[PDB]
RNA sequence: GCGGGGUGGAGCAGCCUGGUAGCUCGUCGGGCUCAUAACCCGAAGGUCGUCGGUUCAAAUCCGGCCCCCGCAACCA
RNA sequence: AGCCAGGAUGUUGGCUUAGAAGCAGCCAUCAUUUAAAGAAAGCGUAAUAGCUCACUGGUCGAGUCGGCCUGCGCGGAAGAU
């Protein structure tokens, strides 16, 4: 999990999802791409 | 025609010399063994081993394929030369001459690489000549060696300058430092390092006795200037604290003394002379920079001192080239190359010895 | 059929011809030679018109670096 | 912060007061000597730290920049 | 959007490289088979391979795309009784 202020799609499989008032990037291909805004 | 045949024979001998210096049978067997190992599946089980075997195969393949193609080209050029001479074909003769020139340049590139495999062989060099056991005769001999090396550099087309010189009071020079600039100057001159023994009736002896004098030549490459590296601030730890013997409320309270520690090295500097923490930090940074530079300087001095201790003394038993003028013989102890034209050698015909030393490697 | 690149090299009489093609031409070939090359590989080549094979081989040579 | 300096290879002058570079050693050539030193007779070598300004004209006067020196840096 | 087919050839374009096959680069970057198939956009292989994908066909049957101006909100946002 990368927790940072600037969360972005890093590959074509990354998806932006807002869970519980938090912007998150979940990737079905690369676990390194998992991101949380914070 | 006959010069072309002589050239072909010289190239054949050079190719055989390359094959034997490289032990072409040994290299070919090693290449075959590497091929067998690489065909085996288990070879790639260790990626580092597989990559090392691949690079070794590439180098051995370069050498082996180059020689296998070279031999065939020489045989073909011999056949085409025979046909051209028989048929009196000037165009085919010129084409064969061009092919022989190209093949000679190719084999010469291989010869050049083998001659200068060293890392710094391409760089410019410095030559230092120092007189030794002969005394005044040694200083005169040193001057003779200086003249010889300058003439040889002129013959090779290199550019020479005299950085420093100390002349003997009676005659000759005590020492001289010369800068040589050119293509592969260090490679061409590096084999002349050592002590040169001279045997001739000393002109500085009233009885004209046959004395022996020694002079030392030392050749070292021109080192590139080091790039200055700024201290990476992530490599430093800075501590601020109260200075010792602090007098007064202000000084007792304030953190003015600064200590800087270099994490990679462990060297520490510290300054507390000034009232200002900023001034103390600047002075401590300057001292830390100076100490790192001094550490590098100590390393450089240690390398130089090891070289000075490695340098053989300029005296009996340290000769690698004997110039005996009474017997009119000059002999290199390392290679065994011997000549009788002492005058030519003193005038700068060092190519025989230098090429012999490089071929011996 | 044997590969086209080695045949192109054999026709050229050159060994290395790819470094910096447009900046300076290393080799060059003629169209008739290319066509003659093309006709011999007709069994495996995917085409009926030999002209198409010829221009494909020309394009291959151009990619290699040699200007037709 | 306040003062000084930087000129043939070395050490010193010339700056003040603009026009002009000197001394001693050192280097080079010729002598003397069997030879070296010493000695004797001749020569050469600095466009003045680095830029800029001012001036008809700058080693010189002014201003930066670099190096070197001194002092000062306190009550705290 | 999914979903089903496909998603070719010269050709691994050559060099430099240790190897370099679309996918280290350099370096050209074309024509052919045509519905379309990049001398490859990504993943991936030591390299291939392999996995996609761009492209295109076929079933389902109304929207879909992503910029511009603007209002209000969201994250970024840790301190000591
Ligand atoms: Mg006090
Ligand atoms: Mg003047
Ligand atoms: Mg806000
Ligand atoms: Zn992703």
């Amino acid at each position: 999990m990368k927790v940072r202020a600037s969360v972005k799609k890093l590959c074509r499989n990354c998806k932006i999802v807002k869970r519980d008032g938090v912007i998150r990037v979940i990737c079905s291909a690369e676990p390194k791409h998992k991101q949380r805004q914070g | 025609i006959n010069p072309v045949n002589n050239r072909i024979q010289d190239l054949t001998e050079r190719s055989d010399v390359l094959r034997g210096y490289l032990d072409y049978d040994a290299k070919k067997e090693r290449l075959e063994e590497v091929n067998a190992e690489l065909e085996q599946p288990d070879v790639w089980n260790e990626p580092e081993r597989a990559q090392a075997l691949g690079k070794e195969r590439s180098s051995l393949e370069a050498v082996v394929d180059t020689l296998d193609q070279m031999k065939q080209g020489l045989e073909d050029v011999s056949g085409l030369l025979e046909l051209a001479v028989e048929a009196d074909d000037e165009e085919t003769f010129n084409e064969a001459v061009a092919e022989l020139d190209a093949l000679e340049e190719k084999l010469a590139q291989l010869e050049f690489r083998r001659m200068f495999s060293g890392e710094y062989d391409s760089a410019d060099c410095y030559l230092d000549i120092q007189a030794g056991s002969g005394g005044t005769e040694a200083q005169d001999w040193a001057s003779m060696l200086e003249r010889m090396y300058l003439r040889w550099a002129e013959s090779r087309g290199f550019k020479t300058e005299i950085i420093k010189e100390s002349e003997g009071e009676v005659a000759g020079i005590k020492s001289v430092t010369i800068k040589i600039s050119g293509d592969y100057a260090y490679g061409w001159l590096r084999t002349e390092t050592g002590v040169h023994r001279l045997v001739r009736k000393s002109p500085f002896d009233s009885g004209g006795r046959r004395h022996t004098s020694f002079s030392s030549a030392f050749v070292y490459p021109e080192v590139d200037d080091d790039i200055d590296i700024e201290i990476n601030p992530a490599d430093l730890r800075i501590d601020v604290y109260r200075t010792s013997g602090a007098g007064g409320q202000h000084v007792n309270r304030t953190e003015s003394a600064v200590r800087i520690t270099h994490i990679p090295t462990g060297i520490v500097t510290q300054c507390q002379n000034d009232r200002s923490q900023h001034k103390n930090k600047d002075q401590a940074m300057k001292q830390m920079k100076a100490k790192l530079y001094e550490l590098e300087m100590q390393k450089k001095n240690a390398e130089k001192q090891a070289m000075e201790d490695n340098k053989s003394d300029i005296g009996w038993g340290s000769q690698i080239r004997s110039y005996v003028l009474d017997d009119s013989r000059i002999k290199d102890l390392r290679t065994g190359v011997e000549t009788r034209n002492t005058q030519a050698v003193l005038d700068g015909s060092l190519d025989q010895f230098i090429e012999a030393s490089l071929k011996a490697g | 059929t044997p590969p086209a690149a080695v045949l192109l090299k054999k026709a050229a009489g050159i060994k290395s011809g790819s470094g910096k093609p447009n900046k300076d031409k290393v080799g060059k070939i003629s169209r008739a030679q290319l066509q003659e090359i093309a006709q011999t590989k007709a069994a495996d080549m995917t085409g009926a018109d030999i002209e198409a094979m010829t221009r494909s081989i020309e394009g291959t040579a151009r990619s290699m670096g040699l200007v037709v």
